[PDB]
């Protein structure tokens, strides 16, 4: 049938509930010293990266904010456009979680776990800068509202008032929607461990979960409603961190499309990470049978769906600058086109608009070193978006007598490559302790494809 | 500690007949790059001209004083109003 | 089963979560030390509002 060609497309084979379990259950639960190579001597990049990481941080907190270059005109460098780079990378990992299962698609499945834990990693590194860009982060519970014996509390006008509050709530909502979409699968590893302490530990994970015909009913509607409350949060969090520079009368921040825009870039460069952590967990974990390549041909569509938002989005900013009849809205074109950053406009519209126009194509979308390069090439286009929008529009603006340069220091290189560190700690963390894809959503679109099968 | 090392001493140069000014001088560069710590950054007025510091001459101040006070109207402003009394 | 009554508490605690952080928020600006802070308007009917947004995706998804 025509359903059934679809559903047929994003499995192997043949599989079955003790099959889907087994593939994953052997990424995880295999022993020590029996796990895969690439992994520790992966692990070990990974955690060298977060030396990196806890060392580029004590230098901060000791010597002081100052060691990053960050001037006057620009006080936002590095530390704004890996925030907003880093949340932006966790909002497609929640598309394909939460908004997806809305759509009630089936293409999310296996791409379920290995995006929606790819978020908690991507918030883990970007809910830290805004925890340690202020030059004082020990007050940072000031930004909390608390009674504080002091009758100061937080402004709740300012959007990095709001950050703490999308922020906090995208951790603590697309953790507690990841460890819902868990408790199944934890007790899929605990049935299966055949090992006592670590049948225990994801035994005490997977707290009492037994099944259950009105349990799974009670998880059916915990599930939707998590997933109706995280496609409005992460539709708002990344409009949230839209708008600390929607809210700024600066010219190239005040651009009012940046709600649906900044989403738009979220999705977009959330899926090329998406992809470049998946044709690795493709090709090194033998998941053939399971993440099919018909997952990266709808990934690269809705990759491309929203890169062409983006690519709008470039277009809804240069027009309605020029638009604008400002003097300083004209010059954000004669700033971003010519001027002394010139090259990071053209490094972007290169790498945004037209390398990775390519995904329209079926030819560049199924063959995944395509994919692969053209994720590459997001990934870093949508990092000079970033900086396009956060210094490339702060080092010149009104009155020409503050115009900076920000050219980065060592200490945000070291920040932000020791952040992939702490990316990679958990995400390599994650693949070794918990599956790495859904086992009970992929036990569904076997039940699906075997009942599509029956009528055919 | 302060200006213990910034550089060009220019006291090495003068004559004690030519103290102020002189017309003996060869320049002939020989550096690439230096600091040159400046705060300003840009030196020119980019056209905006009304908001950076406005300009005029008195040939044209005595024929009309508000000469450069462009007549706008009251700007729509949707945040308040507060009273300083 | 017939049903869960599941999303009527996610509900109640999500329309707790935003009727708590916008009542929160306008007492923080109106009542509790209410600021001149910009020229705006004590109650800031904006700008109250993406933060009793995430006062109701919170409460709710601890709730659910």
């Amino acid at each position: 049938s025509a359903y059934g060609k679809m559903l047929e497309e994003l499995l192997g084979p043949k599989q079955t509930y003790e099959s889907v379990t087994r593939t994953i259950g052997d990424i995880v639960l295999t022993p020590i010293r029996k796990t895969p190579w690439g992994w520790p001597v992966g692990f070990v990049i990974a955690a060298l990266g977060l030396l990196m990481y806890l060392f580029s941080l004590a230098v901060l907190f000791t010597v002081g904010v100052g060691v990053w270059g960050i001037n006057i005109p620009v006080a936002w460098g590095f530390d704004i456009i890996n925030f907003v780079w880093w949340i932006g990378i966790g909002h497609a990992g929640t598309l394909i979680s939460a908004i997806l299962l809305l759509f009630r698609q089936d293409w999310r499945t296996s791409i379920n776990r290995a995006a929606e834990a790819m978020t908690i990693f991507a918030v883990a590194c970007a809910g830290i800068y805004p925890l340690v860009h202020t030059g004082r982060p020990w007050l940072d519970y000031w930004m909390l509202p608390y009674p504080g014996t002091l009758g100061m509390w937080p402004q709740f006008r300012s959007a990095l008032e709001w950050d703490v509050f999308a922020i906090s709530t995208y951790a603590t909502v697309s953790i507690l929607f990841w460890y819902l979409g868990l408790i199944p699968d934890l007790a899929s590893l605990r049935d299966r461990a055949t090992n006592i302490w670590v049948k225990r530990f994801y035994g005490f994970l997977a707290l009492g979960w037994r099944g259950g015909a009105r349990d799974w009913n009670r998880y059916e509607v915990a599930s939707l409603i998590l997933a109706g409350l995280s496609t409005p949060l992460v539709l708002s969090v990344h409009s949230i961190i839209s708008l600390d520079f929607a809210i700024s009368q600066l010219p190239g921040w005040h651009v009012t499309v940046f709600p649906p825009y900044f989403v738009a870039g979220a999705v977009y460069c959330g899926f090329a990470m998406v992809i470049l952590l998946l044709v690795p967990l493709r090709r090194w974990y033998k998941l053939h049978d399971l993440i099919t390549i018909k997952h990266f041909d709808l990934m690269g569509k809705v990759m491309l769906a929203s890169g062409l938002v983006v690519a709008y989005g470039y277009f809804a900013e240069i027009f309605y600058a020029w638009y604008s009849a400002n003097i300083y809205e004209y010059f954000l074109i004669t700033n971003r086109t010519m001027g002394p950053y010139a090259w990071s406009y053209w490094a972007l519209i290169v790498l945004n608009v037209a390398i990775p126009q390519l995904l329209w194509f079926k030819r560049f979308r199924v063959s995944l070193p395509w994919l692969f390069f053209i994720s590459i090439c997001i990934n870093i286009g949508m990092w000079f978006e970033r900086w396009v929008i956060i210094v490339l529009s702060l080092h010149r603006d009104f009155l020409p007598s503050s115009w900076g340069y920000y050219t980065p220091s060592v200490w945000d290189i070291s920040l932000y490559a020791g952040s992939f560190g702490w990316f990679f700690f958990l995400f390599f963390l994650f693949i070794r302790l918990l599956p790495a894809i859904s086992i009970f959503e992929v036990r569904d679109l076997v039940h699906k494809t075997e009942t599509e099968k029956a009528l055919a | 500690r302060v200006g213990n090392n910034v550089g060009f001493n220019a006291y090495r140069l003068r004559t004690s007949a030519t103290p102020w000014f002189g017309v003996g001088l060869e320049v002939a560069k020989v550096g690439e790059n230096y600091k040159l710590a400046s705060t300003q950054g840009h030196f020119l007025m980019e056209g905006r001209k009304k908001d950076l510091v406005r300009y005029g001459t008195l040939a044209e101040y005595v024929e009309d004083e508000k000469f450069l006070q462009v007549e706008k109207e009251e700007p729509i402003s949707l945040i308040g109003e507060y009273e300083y009394n | 089963y017939r049903g869960t009554r599941l999303p009527w508490v996610i509900f109640g605690a999500g329309l707790l979560g935003a009727s708590g952080m916008f009542a929160l928020q306008t007492w923080i600006n109106l009542v509790e030390y209410p600021l001149n802070i910009g020229g705006r308007p004590l109650f800031s009917w904006p700008a109250f509002i993406p933060a009793t947004f995430e006062g109701m995706v919170l409460l709710s998804a601890f709730a659910a």
